[PDB]
DNA sequence: GATCAAGCTCAAGTACTTAAGCCTGGTCTATACTAGTACTGCC
């Protein structure tokens, strides 16, 4: 993200979510999240065929 | 050794193949196109470096430092000049498997120094 | 196999197979006049191969490098082959899975 | 001077307030629209040669200017007069304008007979206008008289209307063009490939795509060829620079490798050289490309020629189409190759498809410019036809009649109805999807579809990688609204703060450019090239700089100031490569950003100060961005941009992350896209789950629109007691839903309760239900005209009378009026006539085809409406009416994804209830949240129960950290409930306390379009269709249930034969034939006169009766047209 | 005994077939040039 620095390996840029739900995510730690939730919905929506 | 530099012609600038002289067995860099010759100065006519030992020092510029997104520290001070921030970034580069290596650059106008830990 | 249904208002619209038999009726008299008499049998041939390629048309219209048989609105034809090819088709369309 | 972290919260909201108040939701749709109007179509009339036909006598025929008037509507009588756009979608007209085009025709013959003719405002088509546009009458109107007008001043246009349809054009993504792209496709004869899809700045929309690739490694080198435009085979690159005029070895290099001390390099493209070396002059290399072109060589000058024009026209046309450009194009293909080695050697990345830096958005403009070019292209050419055949005469012609503006009107029209993006009959070469209906479930379904985006990847592709989330869309792309069919990821909604550029002429940035010490590239020698900075425009390599850094600076301050550089302006310096990438392209999708000089925000409290007095001191966010405290920054230069999400990170801490800031967020939920951004909490549910909740809020009932009274829609919802929602977030006041709500705030509790919501399913108050509680109305339209079609039978409406109408429906026909029409107010039940239309014949001289009510939709006339079409006959629009009061099976759906169908309706008197008389409005089962995670629900409905007892609307914003459960918990603490919303409740049955403490409180809910009463469907032996006589398709038809393959393989492992057949055969097309026992062929049988016979054999005694599906007879009858003989022995 | 011709085998290139099920709504449907076909003023 352009939050972060270049070559950045840290947990928080690489997408550690260290929030649980109850406590609410940061706004990068939602947009991980999401990418890994839209990649269950492409799973999902790309097995059915074969 | 070193690789090996391209030569070209002097009357239409084309590129000069390498060719041997049969009677006096001596290297010379003849030109294709018209009837020109050169005695060879380095007698070698191809390298070709399968390892890969390149210094990506020589791939990084000055002009680097220039960029806000890169992390800055002062830990790693400048021994040409003395300067205390410097930039650090990896290789990133492909055909460079291991690219953890650091490579620091000085931040001081003018100086644009760079070197590695 | 080729019912003429009424479109929206009443004019009996033709079915694609039978607008196909009808390029191939009309083509198919006209080298038979030109048979009849003589010709030159330049346009014999050229008519045969046009009669040829509705009659390829009319059973399959997928036809590699051939221009597919087209009809209003620049749409291909349902050739019989393409009635029971595959899915929506007769053999797995309408018998093997069909409405109840 | 600084705003204070206390005073942040309302200042960036302050800012984005501003920001909403004067952009809006749909301007990248308006802003598109009104530069086509103003730019497009222009350049494209401009564009257009002038067409020399000539016998002697010649004509030009040059247009000049255009005209584009306000939408109007000529009735038969022919005045013109302004139509409303609420009076095309009543009478179903087309919102258009009319064209006027200046038109000048030079006459030249002989004898200096020379004369100019001008033709003002030559009417050449109907142009369709976008609603709310500059140039459409709802253009700067207020509230009070779009209210007078009959129209939703929340209304925010952004489409047309074809046929009184409301159609909007979804924008389509496209790769960028004119930019170099350098890949590497893993299963393939190329190792690398950089290609380019060549455009010209303005025009020839038709992107040359230009290749550039290397063989792969598997010979002596690796040779560089190029698959050039019109050319099936490809050519070494190094023919194609001798081709341009650099002959000599020397310049070439020089062109491609800018630093001849990288004998990397040169060892890298040593291969193609020595592959390519028998050309050695001009002639020769363009007689290789013209015997490689895909036009024969019928002679080598032709073929020579052909190649010449094809280097000089197709080959890179952004870099320049005219003569003496060959050293342009040279160093351009230089670049391209000197792009491909650095991607060879690995120095460089290769270029992600996915980047939408390298993308662009295609919107209304563009989409239109491209349709307008072609159909006007289109039309000259019909002009050309005519005039061609009049001159052929020996008579003049005039251009009056040439003109078929039907063209041009027409061809609008059918693309903006149909979505078939391209010439009518070009159905395959057109791309479908495009200007599809606009959704009016609801105002933020509403703004979805106005603010959607398309990838034209293919569903049917089975790649992830396009359909992935990718770090790109930060800001630019809702993470949460996509679709969860077949189309994830493809359809994608814009951000909050998103805008698509519209476009501009870099022309005064070049001006710039080259008034500082920037030297053309024609000018420099190559040697300069190796240590300079190279300076693209719009992918046109224009020159090279010497101090690029503070050439950006200035660049970066003129922007900022509002000079001649715009805000739409992207400025992208890449500093490892040395280059400056300057945008000014359209569909370049990019967002405001706070700008941080030091570490401190360009954002001072007097620009609070003023934004909040912004009714006063009419200080904007144009104003704001004019003072160079934001800027509009691109997904392509967010690479190069280091941002702050929070003025908080620009605070000194213990360790310093990154103290070199340069941007800042002005609020994260902006991330959010439009259905997204009404999800309270939406940072503690799982990212699915707001997935479905941004595709249900579009499906959510409530007030679409508010002249829905006017509105004569197809379908629609509109609930009785919408209600804003008491746990908010900050952007529905920019949404608009606290004044178009869509749900109702629900006291919901969290039990299990007789097992009735079980399996994601909900229990509802009856009471409640009886107090209007998600009640809801439903509207159906019914259009009909009458048709003149012909002399020999025209429809007209009349009441149907038995003696004279022919096919009347044993339905009767009383409730219509002598007109022909129902009136408002009756009460009509399904296959109920509600049109009484009645057709001349060629039970006598008379058909009947009136209109009657769907199937099973008992309703009620809403109202009546009467007009004329475009073509002057009768129309009418009948608005039925359905109270839809909440029963079982319906859905109802929190924000949070947690969707669900009323399992049971209880009382009042048997739901459970507190210490005091409040009873649940609806049960909802705990195991739903665990599993799907929704936190968000429950912090809602404690917010909500706070916010109830406090008398305020509770901020569910995102990500904001001055609210969290443990505040909210003493909040209800302090109310006198239990700290966790717990609370006792005693059961409604017996009375008797339930042992677990229950979860109740406020939760807005919604209710969604889909009920119950429009999906039940039965049938037996009902109607069939006519090809095969099995049971229609679709409730409508009263069709029957598809037994599938699957259904049937099931069947099979049943083992259940009998049942089996009674479903494939015996319930669906039973039929019966008669065969001959000889051949099997399907005999002639006539049971009347008991002859059964065979034409084929002749006989008439061995034939039998075969019990078969009618779609089997069918199928062998199709084999035996084929010349296939399936032969039925039944022995 | 050696060379040439014919036959057989192997590899590469080109073309053809398939892409889950069922279920609900909506909108839209060829120009384009043409000759004849009648009307209707004009004389
Ligand atoms: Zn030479
Ligand atoms: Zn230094
Ligand atoms: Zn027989």
């Amino acid at each position: 993200l352009p939050h972060f620095i270049k070559d950045d390996y840290g947990p928080e840029s690489r997408g550690f979510v260290e929030n649980s739900y109850l406590a609410g995510l940061t706004p990068t730690e939602f947009f991980f999240h999401a990418m890994g939730g839209r990649e269950g919905l492409i799973d999902t929506a790309v097995k059915t065929a074969e | 050794p070193g690789f090996v530099g391209i030569r070209f012609c002097q009357e239409c600038n084309n590129m000069l193949y390498p060719k041997e002289d049969k009677e006096n067995r001596i290297l010379l860099y003849a030109c294709r196109n018209c009837d020109y010759q050169q005695e060879a100065d380095n007698s070698c006519i191809y390298v070709n470096k399968i390892t890969h030992e390149v210094d990506e020092l020589t791939q990084i510029i000055a002009d680097v430092s220039q960029d806000p997104t890169l992390p800055r520290t002062e830990d790693h001070p400048c021994q040409k000049c003395g300067h205390k921030e410097a930039v650090f970034f990896q290789s990133h580069s492909a055909r460079a498997e291991d690219a953890m290596r650091l490579y620091y650059v000085c931040t001081a106008p003018h100086c644009g120094h760079r070197w590695t830990e | 196999v080729r019912p003429a249904v009424v479109m929206q208002g009443s004019a009996r619209n033709q079915d694609d197979l039978t607008h196909k038999l009808a390029d191939i009726v009309k083509i198919n008299n006209q080298l038979r006049r030109n048979e009849q008499n003589g010709a030159a049998a330049h346009v014999i041939a050229e008519d045969v191969k046009l009669l040829q390629f509705h009659v390829a048309t009319m059973v399959d219209n997928e036809l590699p490098g051939l221009p597919r048989a087209m009809q209003k609105s620049g749409r291909p034809l349902k050739s019989l082959k393409q009635r029971l090819k595959g899915k929506e088709g007769r053999v797995r369309g309408n018998l093997m899975g069909k409405r109840v | 001077d600084e705003i204070t972290p206390d005073l942040w919260q309302e200042a960036c909201w302050i800012v984005i307030s501003s920001y909403f108040d004067e952009k809006g939701l749909v301007r990248q749709q308006l802003d598109s629209f009104d530069e086509f109007i103003q730019m497009s179509v222009q350049r494209i009339v401009e564009d257009a040669p002038p067409i020399d036909l000539q016998a002697p006598p010649r004509y030009l025929l040059k247009f000049e200017q255009i005209y584009l008037s306000k939408p109007t509507h000529w009735e038969r009588d022919g005045a013109p007069s302004p139509m409303m756009p609420n009076e095309a979608r009543l009478r179903n007209l087309t919102y258009s304008a009319p064209l006027y085009v200046d038109i000048t025709k030079t006459v030249i013959k002989e004898g200096e007979e020379q004369l100019q003719t001008q033709h003002q405002k030559t009417f050449i088509g109907k142009i369709p206008i976008m609603l709310r546009s500059t140039y459409c009458l709802l253009n700067g109107l207020t509230d009070r008289d779009l209210c007078e007008l009959n129209e939703c001043p929340l209304d925010p246009g952004g489409y047309f209307i074809i046929n009184g349809s409301e159609k909007v054009l979804i924008a389509q993504e496209k790769m960028a063009t004119n930019t170099v792209y350098v890949f590497a496709k893993k299963d393939s004869k190329y190792a690398y490939t950089g290609e380019c899809r060549s455009c010209l700045e303005n025009s020839s929309r038709p992107t040359s795509t230009i290749w550039v690739s290397m063989l792969a490694r598997g010979a002596i080198g690796q040779r560089i060829v190029a698959t050039l435009p019109y050319i099936k085979q490809e050519v070494p690159i190094i023919i194609v620079f001798r081709a341009l005029g650099f002959v000599s070895d020397r310049d070439i290099l020089e062109h491609i490798i800018y630093d001849f001390e990288d004998p990397e390099m040169m060892e890298m493209v040593k291969p193609s050289l020595d592959e390519a070396f028998v050309i050695q002059e001009q002639n020769v290399a363009l007689n290789f490309i013209g015997s490689r072109g895909a036009k024969p060589g019928v002679t080598k000058e032709k073929r020579i020629k052909y190649a010449k024009e094809v280097l000089q026209k197709e080959m890179l046309p952004h870099v320049g189409v005219s003569d003496f450009c060959e050293t342009k194009k040279a160093y351009f293909l230089g670049y391209m190759v000197h792009r491909l080695l650095l991607a060879a050697l690995g120095r460089r990345e290769l270029d992600d498809r996915d980047h939408y830096g390298n993308k662009r958005l295609d919107l209304a403009g563009p989409l239109l410019a491209f349709l307008f070019r072609g159909m006007f292209k289109n039309l000259l050419k019909e002009v050309r036809i005519y005039a061609q055949k009049f001159i052929d005469r020996g008579k003049d012609f005039n251009l009056e009649l040439a003109i078929k503006t039907r063209i041009i009107s027409d061809g609008l029209k059918y693309s903006l109805a149909t979505g078939n993006w391209g010439d009518q009959k070009k159905a395959h070469q057109a791309r479908a999807g495009v200007s599809q209906v606009l959704n009016r479930l609801t105002f933020a379904s509403t703004l979805s579809h106005l603010r959607r985006l398309n990838s034209p990847i293919g569903r049917d592709g089975k790649l992830a990688k396009p359909r992935q989330l990718h770090n790109t869309l930060w800001g630019m792309v809702c993470p949460a609204e996509t679709p969860e069919g077949h189309a994830v990821g493809l359809v994608k909604n814009l951000a909050l703060m998103a805008y698509i550029s519209v476009g501009s002429q870099p022309s005064p940035i070049l001006e710039f450019l080259e008034e500082w010490s920037m030297e053309n590239l024609e000018e420099i020698s190559p040697a300069a090239i190796a240590d300079a900075t190279k300076i693209f425009v719009n992918g046109c390599w224009v020159g090279i700089h010497k101090d690029p850094e503070q050439l950006m600076n200035t660049l970066r301050k003129l922007r900022r100031q509002m000079d001649i550089i715009v805000s739409e302006v992207s400025m992208i310096r890449d500093i490892r490569e040395r280059e400056i990438r300057i945008y000014t392209d359209a569909g370049r999708i990019c967002r405001p950003l706070l700008i941080v000089e030091k570490q401190k925000l360009l954002l001072k409290k007097r620009h609070i100060d003023q934004l909040k007095e912004r009714e006063y001191n009419n200080y904007s966010w144009q104003d704001l961005v004019a003072s160079g405290v934001v800027e509009y920054i691109d997904t392509l230069e967010e690479e190069t941009v280091m941002l702050a999400m929070t003025p908080d990170d620009l605070q000194e801490k213990e360790v310093a992350y990154c103290s070199t800031y340069t941007h800042c967020e002005i609020h994260p939920s902006m991330i959010l896209g439009v259905c997204a951004s009404i999800i309270p909490f939406p940072d503690h549910n799982q990212s699915p789950r707001n997935t479905y909740q941004s595709a249900m809020g579009k499906q959510a009932m409530g007030v679409y629109i508010t002249n829905f009274h006017v509105r004569m829609d197809t379908l629609a919802h509109v609930l009785y007691y919408p209600q804003k929602p008491l746990v908010t977030t900050r952007s529905m006041e920019y949404l608009r839903f606290r004044e178009l709500p869509a749900g109702i705030n629900s006291i919901v509790a969290i039990a299990s309760y007789t097992g009735y919501n079980q399996e994601d399913s909900v229990i509802m108050n009856r009471s409640a239900v009886d107090r209007g509680f998600f009640r809801s109305v439903f509207y159906r339209s019914y259009k009909e005209q009458e048709s003149k079609k012909g002399f020999d039978q025209e429809e007209v409406f009349e009441k149907p009378t038995r003696e004279t109408c022919q096919g009347m429906r044993h339905a009767i026909y009383d409730k219509l009026d002598d007109d022909g029409l129902i009136a408002p107010g009756v009460r009509v039940s399904g296959d109920d006539v509600i049109i009484g239309k009645t057709v001349t014949l060629p039970r006598y001289t008379k058909r009947d085809c009136s209109t009657f009510l769907r199937t099973s939709e008992t309703g009620i006339v809403d109202q009546v409406m009467v007009t004329l079409n475009q073509e002057g006959y009768k129309f009418c629009k009948i608005r039925v009416r359905s109270v839809r009061i909440p029963q079982i099976g319906d859905k109802f759906a929190s924000r949070h994804g947690q969707k669900g169908t009323c399992g049971i309706q209880y009382r009042q008197e048997d739901m459970p209830f507190t210490c005091e008389g409040i009873t649940p409005d609806i049960i909802i089962n705990p195991h739903a949240i665990p599993s799907r995670m929704t936190i968000g629900h429950l912090i809602e409905c404690l917010q909500g129960k706070v916010s109830a007892n406090k008398g305020e609307i509770g901020d569910a914003t995102p990500f904001n950290d001055a609210v969290n459960v443990q505040k909210i918990s003493n909040l209800l603490s302090d109310y006198g409930y239990h700290l966790r919303g717990n609370e006792v409740l005693y059961n409604g049955f017996t009375g008797r306390k339930i042992t677990s403490q229950i979860f109740i409180g406020p939760t807005y809910y919604q209710r969604l379009k889909h009920m119950v009463d429009d999906k039940i469907h039965s049938r037996a032996r009902g109607p069939i269709q006519i090809l095969n006589r099995q049971p229609m398709e679709g409730r409508s038809r009263d069709g029957g249930l598809r037994f599938g393959e699957m259904e049937r393989d099931c069947q099979i492992a049943h083992g259940a034969a009998q049942f089996l057949r009674e479903r494939l055969f015996e319930a669906s097309d039973p039929y019966q034939v008669h065969v001959c026992n000889l051949c099997g062929i399907m005999a002639i049988a006539n049971t009347r006169t008991h002859t059964y016979e065979c034409r084929g054999c002749r006989n008439k005694t061995q034939i039998s009766l075969v019990r078969m599906p009618y779609a089997c007879k069918l199928l062998f009858q199709e084999l035996m047209s084929m010349s296939i003989a399936p032969r039925m022995m039944s022995v």
